[PDB]
């Protein structure tokens, strides 16, 4: 079968609940994290630090 | 709970706290609570109790050596437009500061702050916290015993405070406290 044979092939799922809790909050942190340092960056801003 | 795990920072020849000798530790607690702070900027919570709990953590870090102890955040969190439960927090930090640095211009923002706010439950809240934590008690010799504090807060009890019954008892409660029953002693 690979002379005739002709079955379908699919990629692989990623069906784990550890990694896809993972994924979920690693890309909720990322995308608040850029969405916080872009609007404290274009607005007025406060530091904790001297000149931070 | 982050800000219960901060302990005194291993401060050597009062070395000004800057952001490179900062701990390992108070980094990821100090990029999470920057983190809640401005997302509560842009997503408010029910009655501001991240900003609340985020005003508390940087006191908290400010009062052991990592964060510099300057009351400008605070200052800026106390004005008039904000929620009063934020006001109440940031006027918290502003006297437990006044306290820890004995700090004259930041006591005179306060009793400035208690003879005119518009808000009077937030004028009673401020002579409540500076009655509960004093900037000096009466054992104390302090750099802020003069006779002119002893001047404003007789000037306060006297006068000032007497459109409210509830501000008068507390300026009262505030001479009792730093003074004591007798006469004040750092007087002539």
């Amino acid at each position: 079968p690979h002379t005739y044979i002709k079955t379908p092939t699919y990629r692989e799922p990623v069906s784990d609940y550890q990694v896809l809790r993972e994924k979920a909050a690693s890309q909720r942190r990322d995308v608040e994290r850029a969405l916080t340092r872009f609007m404290a960056k274009t607005g007025e801003t406060q530091s904790l630090f001297k000149d931070d | 709970a982050l800000a219960n795990s901060v302990t005194p920072a291993v401060s050597v020849n009062n070395e000004v706290r800057t952001l490179d000798n900062l701990n390992p530790d108070v980094r990821l607690i100090l990029e999470e609570i920057t983190r809640f702070l401005n997302m509560e900027k842009l997503l408010p919570s029910y009655r501001h109790t991240i900003t609340v709990s985020c005003l508390r953590a940087i006191r908290v870090l400010q009062k052991n050596g990592h964060v510099p102890s300057d009351p400008a955040l605070f200052k800026s969190y106390a004005e008039y437009g904000h929620f009063v439960d934020i006001r109440i927090a940031a006027l918290e930090a502003v006297v437990d500061y006044t306290k820890v640095d004995r700090s004259y211009e930041e006591l005179q923002w306060l009793l400035n702050m208690i003879q005119n706010d518009p808000v009077p439950y937030v004028r009673h809240k401020i002579l409540n916290m500076l009655t509960k934590n004093p900037p000096f008690t009466k054992n104390m010799e302090s750099p802020l015993c003069n006779e002119a504090l002893v001047d404003q807060l007789w000037k306060l009890m006297n006068s000032g405070t007497s459109h409210d019954w509830r501000l008068r008892c507390g300026a009262v409660d505030l001479y009792f406290t730093l003074f004591g029953l007798s006469r004040p002693s750092c007087l002539p």
